[PDB]
RNA sequence: CCGUAGGUGAACCUGCGGAAGGAUCAUUA
RNA sequence: AUCAAGAACGAAAGUUAGGGGAUCGAAGAUGAUCAGAUACCGUCGUAGUCUUAACCAUAAACUAUGCCGACUAGGGAUCGGGUGGUGUUUUUUUAAUGACCCACUCGGCACCUUACGAGAAAUCAAAGUCUUUGGGUUCUGGGGGGAGUAUGGUCGCAAGG
């Protein structure tokens, strides 16, 4: 089996965790671009690189894959606080202002001594 | 059957402090336990203990701090001399500073120092250190 | 030794018995019966919620006790925990454990994954237990999340919630976030609200 | 309660069962027995003196070829016959 | 040169640890052997056992050597290891670290009065590894170290002078014996006895108040 | 202890556990230091004073460490209607 | 293997009753 | 409460004297076979197996764990009894019960997690409360064979204990 060596495999890794956009599908731009930016002592090396980059842009532009991408975590930057909702579900609106309580925890509250909007509704099994 | 009372007694006060909790259920009660944890009282190896009337015999709360290591009893109650009390203050003890032996002698129950200084002997109970 | 203003807020209420944080698990354990207050009588039990607020006041003031503010470490592994932590961890500056906690971590200085921390929070210590025993061998409090049925051993300060709904742990998780900032002295005021919401803890699966 | 019988009247059970335990020990029951006077062929004594009687080239295989150069010895006061060992000589050229 | 990794490094590089007892009060781990390099310079290493043992691995035999390493104070402080190594100067290397580890300190006491210095064990704790129980009893002054020759060289290792030791079970194996004898001799902080009824304020950690320094960067 | 000229002979007293009254020896690797910082009365923290516990790994390695701690925390003032005294 | 009985045998087999000191997979409530 | 002496019971097989003797079936009578994967296989089959009267007193008679008493963990169950339910079902018209459910409660057969503790470890709510060694009591063992042999006693018709 043709299975290739790991430096080729972890050079491809960081430049295409760094260096993603520049690279393309054609590996004739990809030799000169990893001959302008690596510095990479052997032309065999060097096209075992290349290659490598242009067939993990064949399969990049199908979809993610596990490693990084900036572009992606930027994305997940804003996931972390760009949904959030006008109301939620703790507020008092979704249940018209007054709770859907047992008696147990009516209780409760007026065990501990707060005041609160309850419905209290009765359960059984 | 029950054999003897202190015996159960002093074994359910060192498995509980084993154990690691802060009060005991001792039942049934004696003169014996009573002047024997007035005993550990006065030394200040227990806290609090509390009798509780049933019209029976009594059963007894002792409410024990951490401080006792181990007490324990000598079920064959031997006959000890003056001069035998270095024995047993040799062997179930830890050393020559602390640690007592709890005899019945016929000036009351007492401690081994309180034993020595009374100048009496009597038959061995038990131990408290 | 805490003022009065410190007690149960009625909408802090409303927003607990929104969060079903007081319904938990049938299995009642020896340790934490006093949590319970009564049965509704299917198998699901109703929790003290007045324990839950003073305990995490608690919780808050041993965040709050601790000089650094990067030496707390909270953990977690649930899929709701990751979101709780990160929060957290960005809204306190504690260092976050999300997903897979690292094995021999807290000893085992070798590896890039240990931190030492004074202090440790933990969303549930049944899954994250290793974070728990790996701190019993360092000397290290654990002010834990504790459901009616979680493993008791080797927590102090446990907080009853609910673990098992995301509203509960987002909430708690917030509430804790909202207790330490309103004690360190990030906002003066204790009748003011704080001005971020609770669901932004809070986990949606796109 | 560990199995002996801890009254203070209860040294009677303690003695006979201490002297009827005592017989699994094999010095004791070498001792009162009259073990031995009665086959030990010295009749209890450190030495016993002899008039000896043949040669015995006994080989002896595992694991340690022995070529026994040992004498066979007839005692004196009691009349039977035990063998005896011959130290130190490479030939026997003495007990003749 | 040695750099720290630990919060515990950094206060005793940085000279802010004074002796083990700030160590052994607050009960942190010593995690690096060069914090009881640099706070003990009287400590006096001492080989006990040498084994080879062969060792099989994947039908491939060789020899290992097996070392027992004791060190001491002669104060009250005794670090016990044991490591299994290729070559002999490597065993008693990673043993000399193994038991600069685990130090564990030792509450010499006094046997019946109180004259002078303390001279013997406060009381009498036992100890079990194994099969093989040791028991410590203190002992009048200049009565030796009533032992075995390891567990007697283990105890002028200690701080003490003055011990009988009681014995059971198989200790023909020194490694059993060692070990029980090191549990039996850290066993003594661990006996509450009359004259420590007295409660104390206590002390706040080392790490705390010093938390600015020995901080990570 | 102590010798008879009125000097300390000792290594370190050491720290008792605030729940069962026992030793923290110095292998107890399993104690806890539980450090809580009193509050301002304007809801602050005052970050140089201290009330202090010490739980033992005995305590901590049943569970029950939870409950001992909160009876400590009610009866130094700074909890109510959490631990119960009866049960 | 044990207990009992029998034919024998250079060993050993067989009748009746016990024990595991012998190795629970899958499936389901 | 525990147990020398003494006594009752004691699986299977065995023993005497009866009844029965379907099946199975040690002994025996018979055939084989053909190979060193190998005689287990077959068919009659007596004793027996079944019962009555009397013996016999051994087993891997095992939980390979003396008996009584106290303490040290819970919970899912289950068996027998009891308590309570503006609980259910069974209707006739509401009950009564009966059955089912819940919360218990004693008293049994068992399970699962631990470890505080034990042990050499396997493992153990006892095999813990034991070098910090004592609740009461009965029996047995002291390296392996020789050997459960020799001999004496004792019971039994004998086999045998
Ligand atoms: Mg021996
Ligand atoms: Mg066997
Ligand atoms: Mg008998
Ligand atoms: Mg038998
Ligand atoms: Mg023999």
């Amino acid at each position: 089996g043709r299975v290739r060596t790991k430096t080729v495999k972890r050079a491809s890794k960081a430049l295409i965790e760094r260096y993603y956009p520049k690279l393309t599908l054609d590996f004739q731009t990809n030799k000169r671009l990893c001959d302008e930016i690596a510095t990479i002592q052997s032309k065999r090396l060097r096209n075992k690189i290349a290659g490598y980059t242009t067939h993990l842009m064949k399969r990049i532009q199908k979809g993610p894959v596990r490693g990084i991408s900036f572009k992606l975590q930027e994305e997940e930057r804003e996931r972390k606080d760009q949904y959030v909702p006008e109301v939620s579900a703790l507020d008092l609106s979704r249940s018209n202002g007054v709770l859907n309580v047992d008696n147990q925890t009516s209780d409760l509250v007026k065990s501990l001594g707060l005041k609160l909007p309850l419905s209290v509704i009765n359960v059984s099994a | 059957t029950r054999s003897s009372v202190l015996a159960d007694a002093l074994n359910a006060i060192n498995n509980a402090e084993k154990t690691g909790k802060r009060q005991v259920l001792i039942r049934p009660s004696s003169k014996v336990i009573i002047k024997f944890l007035q005993v550990m009282q006065k030394h200040g190896y227990i806290g609090e203990f509390e009798y509780i009337d049933d019209h029976r015999s009594g059963k007894i709360v002792v409410q024990l701090n951490g401080r006792l290591n181990k007490c324990g009893v000598i079920s064959p109650r031997f006959n000890v001399k003056i001069g035998d009390i270095e024995k047993w203050t040799a062997n179930l003890l830890p050393a020559r500073q602390f640690g007592y032996v709890i005899l019945t002698t016929s000036a009351g129950i007492m401690d081994h120092e309180e034993a020595r200084r009374k100048h009496v002997s009597g038959k061995i109970l038990g131990f408290v250190y | 030794s805490l003022p009065a203003t410190f007690d149960l807020t009625p909408e802090d209420a409303q927003l607990l018995l929104a969060a079903n944080t007081h319904l938990g698990a049938r299995n009642v354990q020896v340790h934490q019966e006093p949590y319970v207050f009564n049965a509704r009588p299917d198998g699901v039990h109703v929790i003290n919620v007045g324990k839950t607020w003073e305990k995490l006041v608690l919780a808050a003031r041993i965040i709050a006790a601790i000089p650094n503010p990067e030496d707390v470490v909270a953990i977690s592994s649930r899929t709701f925990g990751q979101r709780a932590v990160l929060k957290f961890a960005a809204h306190t500056g504690a260092t976050p454990i999300a997903g897979r906690f690292t094995p021999g971590s807290f000893t085992n200085y070798i590896t890039r994954s240990f931190k030492e921390p004074r202090l440790v929070i933990v969303t549930d210590p049944r899954s994250d237990a290793q974070a728990i025993k790996e701190a019993s061998y360092v000397n290290i409090p654990v002010i834990a999340l504790t459901d009616l049925d979680s493993p008791s051993e080797f927590v102090d300060v446990a907080i009853p919630c609910n673990n098992r709904g995301k509203h509960s742990i987002g909430l708690i998780w917030y509430l804790l976030a909202r207790e330490v900032l309103r004690l360190r002295g990030a906002l003066v005021d204790r009748t003011q609200p704080w001005s971020i919401m609770p669901d932004l803890y809070f986990y949606r699966f796109p | 309660g560990k199995g002996k019988p801890r009254g203070l009247n209860s040294a009677r059970k303690l003695r006979v069962h201490r002297r009827n335990n005592r017989w699994a020990e094999n010095n004791y029951k070498k001792r009162l027995l009259g073990t031995a006077f009665k086959s030990s062929p010295f009749g209890g004594s450190s030495h016993a003196k002899g008039i000896v009687l043949e040669k015995l080239g006994i080989e002896s295989k595992q694991p340690n070829s022995a070529i026994r150069k040992c004498v066979r010895v007839q005692l004196i006061k009691n009349g039977k016959k035990v063998t005896a060992f011959v130290p130190n000589d490479g030939c026997l050229n003495f007990v003749d | 040169g040695w750099v720290p990794v630990t919060k515990l490094g950094r206060l005793v590089k940085a000279g802010k640890i004074t002796t083990i007892e700030e160590i052994f009060l607050h009960s942190l781990p010593v995690k690096e052997f060069q914090i009881i390099d640099t706070l003990l310079p009287g400590l006096q290493d001492e080989v006990m056992n040498i084994k080879p043992v062969q060792k099989q691995t994947r039908a491939g035999q060789r020899t290992r050597f097996k070392a027992v390493v004791v060190v001491g104070d002669s104060n009250g402080h005794v670090g016990l290891g044991i490591k299994t190594a290729k070559e002999v100067a490597g065993a008693i290397r990673a043993g000399i670290i193994i038991a600069k580890l685990s130090v564990i300190p030792i509450r010499r006491g006094y046997w019946g009065t109180n004259l002078g210095q303390p001279h013997s064990l406060a009381t009498k704790t036992t100890g079990k590894c194994g099969s093989v129980t040791v028991r410590l009893i203190p002992a009048p002054r200049g009565s030796g170290i009533v032992a075995s020759p390891a567990v007697k060289k283990l105890l002028q290792l200690a701080g003490v002078e003055d011990v009988y030791t009681q014995s059971n079970g198989k200790t023909r194996t020194l490694e059993n014996t060692l070990k029980a004898a090191f549990v039996a001799i850290g066993n003594t902080y661990g006996f509450l006895t009359p004259n420590l009824w007295a409660e104390q304020p206590l002390p706040v950690s080392p790490l705390d108040i010093y938390s600015d320094e020995a901080s990570a960067q | 202890m102590e010798n008879d000229k009125g000097q300390l002979v000792e290594l370190y007293v050491p720290r008792k556990c605030s729940a069962t009254n026992r030793i923290i020896k110095a292998d107890d690797h399993a104690s806890v230091q539980i450090n809580v910082a009193k509050v301002d009365e304007e809801g602050r923290a005052i970050p140089g004073e201290y009330v202090t516990y010490a739980l033992s790994g005995y305590v901590r390695s049943r569970g029950e460490s939870d409950d001992s701690l909160n009876r400590l925390a009610q009866n130094d003032g700074l909890l109510k209607n959490v631990w119960s005294y009866s049960r």
